[PDB]
């Protein structure tokens, strides 16, 4: 069996929770979702935030915790075929983890874009900031911690300690959520325009530089998968 | 639409808007509406805001659903950021063409070097057509004439395609051959040294070599097909002619300013002395967008948004009219539900409570005087 | 020498200088060149450069070939920066003393605190003699009259030889033994503690002791020679005084100013009014240190550089003279080989693509007007 489809599925829900994402805001951007005091903004958009907030949080628990419980306690017993599937299992969570970073740090991030060369903002909770800062980075923070869990909870390679480059991985890009008190107060206080390049992002841009931890993880990741499966083949 | 969330003092004091003109409200693909008017720099220009010394005269829409063809300050072209002079006023003249179907609030704002946006009056322009109908014609100097929608487009999708099929090539002939595991374990177990040989170095010099020459026969190319350019054009254009207003013969001082909290009104106390040679009264009020008329003395005919319109939100307690030379106190009150709606009355939540404003005053004739009035504005809780 | 590499643009538009005037154009060593003239700084200063509020009037010489002697703005003496105020009119007077033998172009120029150098027209000027022949004397406060070219120069030399002297003596009384080797094994193999060993310890302490002494008796006998010293004298003057020019007479708009690309000429198109009680005539086009003069209207007689002189360089469709109330519009070329040689033309390369320009017009009886003018300068390619 080794690699299932599993993989499908975790490009696939991405794939179309995010392209439904994107047809809701072209047709709520406009229409609903200019004016922030208006009373049709807060049943499009503030419940929008409201609920995905709460569903995230739910989600993460739900996830973090589930994983958590059913750790592998006796990873001593392991045969190295089983050590296989779940390194492969282990690298489908690296994949969705991957394609949720592509999603919230480039896509969203690069579209909310787009809106400051459009719009007056009236908020930080513009239809930009409800998908990008509140959806998609959440999303990408519980896919990453996910990962983290589900290694150093089935591969012996990455339990017995907890792994730097991966711990940099997770929570780096992580810190970008929390960079977000940063970009609003500086835009109000700081720099009132709407330049894409101040210093005011470098928040970002500094936690952005912290996904290159996925080198790290990623040879740490392939001395995992080459344990006891290496081959023969590799190497002869 | 990104007032309403502005410190309600500086939307007060930065940038006064009046006779404003809209030349129309539905326009089709292609045509033209043009937005006229004037607007005052305020004396009391807050320090929080750098004075408006760059300048660019902007139009507030959701995006390219206008093409702005022209824009003028005082009578003269002002594609670039301009420097305005605090105290003075100037006329403003902005072309728009239609390029997107719908309904559009279109505003004309001003931005500021080092304070922000300075957003005036909205108003709902409908668009009807299709974009696809579209056209931006311009001629060059070199003889030419293009469609600035898809002018270059080819071009530029050929040009970064042709790239990132260069760098796919190179990935790819890399990514022939075993990628990760394999060339990991070969390079920490002894020298790897056989991961890369001949015809590898062949093959990257071949790359090199062609990314060189392909770069240098390409801009060779592109310098003899359009021989003449220039560069990107920029720089604030100085000497922008305000308009020489006559001075007022009206004096105006305001004695205490108040206003409810809760409310939806505006209350000030003004010594008003008439000087000049002609029975006048007051007929407008223009705080932030937002016109309070005393219907009894001015009616707006301009078509000004309806939503920052009070065609009867001044009521003044002695309205009667001022003899040349009589001076007198009056109590006036700027009552609209548009004072909560445009979220004035959030003035208690910033630190500087100060208003400014304009009085319009008419004589019998018709002929029509500006008075700016600034004041601290109190609020009134019991 | 500096200009032909600035910006044409910036050139046309920073300072306009006119009414030159050199007292001589070949003088012998020690004695006086005066320059006069008048600047005015443009209206529409570039927004690169800051404005003049801290500017230095220099003089653009390949170093001190002449001494300034003195320099004016206005009447008064301004050896340091001072304050200017765009759009006023000063005049300057520069006062030069021979030094150097050789023939010098000789430019007025005005250094900007956030803007770079502002050259102005350069001349040559021919010195004659001998620099040894050079005196620069000056009297002191305290009594004494002394030469600047020589003055404290033995002190400098005996000072700065004594100190480094003493050094090489330090150098010297450890490099007497053997230096790097030898100490470095003896460092490495075990404690060294050898190689700095008394009366090595008593030398140093002398050293420091006596270089300790040394400075402060140097200080004190520096301080009973010469016991009244002043600062260093600094500090941007205020208070310029403009000239008070009166208001022109003759009102002009430029209607669409062009130039070919290549080419050697300027073309542009003016409504000249003609106000006042005189007929006008067109005499002369200024630009940037180029002159383009009507020789039919008006001859030079100051000596102004060839190279940067047209003597028959404006040429104009209708320059009959211009009845007062009368307006016409008329098209003038300003054509010379100096629109190439100062790279004027090379405002094709600028990133704002404006012109701006002194025109004088005169009047029967000869008395002149100056009108400034500026405005987009288009090229022309086909
Ligand atoms: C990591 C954990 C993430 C947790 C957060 C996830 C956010 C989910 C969306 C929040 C919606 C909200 O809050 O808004 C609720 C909106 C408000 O729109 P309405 O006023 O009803 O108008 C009608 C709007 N239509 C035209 C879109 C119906 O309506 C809804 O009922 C629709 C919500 C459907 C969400 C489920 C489909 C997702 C795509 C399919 C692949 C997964
Ligand atoms: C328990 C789960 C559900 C709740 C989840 C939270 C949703 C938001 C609640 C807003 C409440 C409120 O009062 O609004 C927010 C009030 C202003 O209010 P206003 O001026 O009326 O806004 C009117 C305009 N609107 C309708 C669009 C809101 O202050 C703020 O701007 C706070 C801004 C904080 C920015 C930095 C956040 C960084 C987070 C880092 C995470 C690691
Ligand atoms: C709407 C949210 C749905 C999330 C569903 C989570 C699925 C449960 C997570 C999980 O434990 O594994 C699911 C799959 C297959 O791995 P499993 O083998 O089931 O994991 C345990 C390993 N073990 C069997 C040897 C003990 O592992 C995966 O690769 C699943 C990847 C799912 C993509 C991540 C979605 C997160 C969105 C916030
Ligand atoms: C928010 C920012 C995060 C800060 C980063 C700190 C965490 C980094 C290191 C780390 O993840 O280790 C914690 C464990 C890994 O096992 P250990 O750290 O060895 O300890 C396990 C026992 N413990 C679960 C109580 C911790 O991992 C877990 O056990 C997590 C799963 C259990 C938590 C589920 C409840 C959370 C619901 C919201
Ligand atoms: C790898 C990232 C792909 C992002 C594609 C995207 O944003 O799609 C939205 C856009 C929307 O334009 P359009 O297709 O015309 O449909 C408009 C529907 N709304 C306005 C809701 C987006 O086009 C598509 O939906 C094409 C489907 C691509 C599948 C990978
Ligand atoms: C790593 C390079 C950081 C350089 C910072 C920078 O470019 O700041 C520009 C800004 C100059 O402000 P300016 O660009 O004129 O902003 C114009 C818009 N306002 C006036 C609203 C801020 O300077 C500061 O205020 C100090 C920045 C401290 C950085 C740790
Ligand atoms: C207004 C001048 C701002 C200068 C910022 C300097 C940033 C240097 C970062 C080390
Ligand atoms: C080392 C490669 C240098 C290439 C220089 C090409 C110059 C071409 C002038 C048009
Ligand atoms: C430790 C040496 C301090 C020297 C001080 C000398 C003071 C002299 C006053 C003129
Ligand atoms: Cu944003
Ligand atoms: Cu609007
Ligand atoms: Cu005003
Ligand atoms: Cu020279
Ligand atoms: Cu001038």
């Amino acid at each position: 069996l080794l690699d299932k489809k599993w993989l499908t599925f975790a490009l696939a829900i991405y794939t179309v929770f995010y392209l439904w994402v994107r047809w809701y805001e072209g047709v709520y951007g406009w229409s609903a979702g200019l004016d922030s005091f208006a009373p049709e903004f807060e049943t499009y958009w503030m419940n929008f935030l409201y609920t995905e907030i709460v569903l995230e949080i739910v989600t993460a628990s739900i996830l973090w915790g589930y994983l958590w419980k059913t750790r592998d306690r006796n990873l001593a017993a392991l045969t190295p075929r089983e050590e296989l599937r779940r390194n492969f299992t282990h690298l489908v969570w690296l994949v969705a983890y991957a394609w949720a970073i592509y999603w919230g740090a480039s896509y969203f991030t690069e579209q909310d874009g787009t809106w400051h060369q459009t719009i007056v903002r009236d908020t930080d909770f513009t239809p930009s900031h409800i998908i990008e800062f509140y959806l998609s980075y959440p999303i990408y923070i519980i896919t990453g911690f996910a990962a983290f869990i589900y290694a150093k909870t089935r591969l012996p390679f990455f339990a017995k300690g907890i792994s730097l480059p991966y711990l940099v991985l997770v929570v780096g890009p992580f810190m970008i959520l929390p960079n977000v008190g940063l970009n609003e107060w500086g835009h109000t206080f700081w720099f009132m325009e709407e330049l894409f390049v101040a210093p005011l992002h470098y928040g970002f841009v500094i936690f952005g530089w912290l996904a290159l931890a996925v080198m790290g993880t990623l040879t740490q990741t392939f001395y995992s998968f080459a344990q006891g499966g290496l081959g023969q083949s590799l190497c002869e | 639409h990104g007032e309403k969330s502005q410190a309600a003092f500086m939307r007060m004091r930065t940038i006064h808007w009046y006779d404003l003109s809209w030349s129309k409200e539905k326009v089709k693909i292609n045509e033209t509406v043009e937005i006229k008017g004037k607007f005052h720099v305020f004396e009391g220009w807050p320090e929080t805001v750098d004075e408006p010394d760059v300048a660019f005269l902007n139009v507030g829409m959701p995006g390219p659903v206008f093409i702005r063809k022209e824009s003028y300050i005082g009578g003269q072209l002002v594609p670039r950021s301009v420097r305005l002079e605090i105290g003075k006023t100037y006329d403003f003249r902005v072309v728009l063409k239609a390029r997107r179907p719908g309904d559009w609030h279109v505003h004309t704002m001003m931005n500021v070097q080092g304070g922000g946006p300075i957003i005036g009056p909205g108003k709902w322009i409908t668009v009807e057509g299709s974009m696809s109908e579209f056209r931006n014609p311009v001629t060059t100097l070199t003889g030419q004439t293009v469609d600035l929608e898809n002018y270059n487009e080819g071009n530029t999708y050929f040009w970064h395609a042709f790239w990132f099929a260069i760098g796919v090539a190179w990935i790819g002939y890399w990514s022939r051959r075993p990628i990760f595991i394999p060339r990991l374990l070969m390079v920490d177990a002894g020298r790897a040294d056989e991961l890369v040989s001949a015809t590898d170095r062949k093959v990257a010099m071949g790359f090199l070599a062609a990314t060189i020459l392909i770069v240098v026969m390409a801009m060779s190319s592109a310098n003899s097909k359009y021989p003449i350019t220039i560069p990107l054009q920029a720089g604030t254009m100085r000497g922008m002619k305000p308009l020489e207003l006559p001075a007022p013969t009206v004096s105006v001082k305001v004695e205490d300013a108040t206003y409810r909290v809760p409310g939806r009104a505006m209350r000030m106390k003004l010594t008003i002395t008439n000087h000049g040679n002609s029975p006048i009264r007051l007929g407008e009020f223009y705080t932030a967008s937002v016109r309070f008329l005393d219907s009894d003395v001015y009616k707006d005919t301009t078509g000004y948004p309806e939503d920052l319109l009070a065609e009867d939100g001044l009521s003044v307690s002695d309205n009667s009219p001022l003899a040349p030379g009589e001076t007198r106190t009056v109590d006036v009150t700027a009552s609209d539900a548009a004072w909560e709606v445009y979220r004035l009355s959030d003035i208690i939540y910033d630190p500087d409570s100060r208003f400014a404003g304009l009085l319009f005053f008419f004589d019998a004739t018709g002929n029509r005087q500006v008075v700016q009035i600034d004041a601290p504005l109190i609020p009134s809780f019991m």
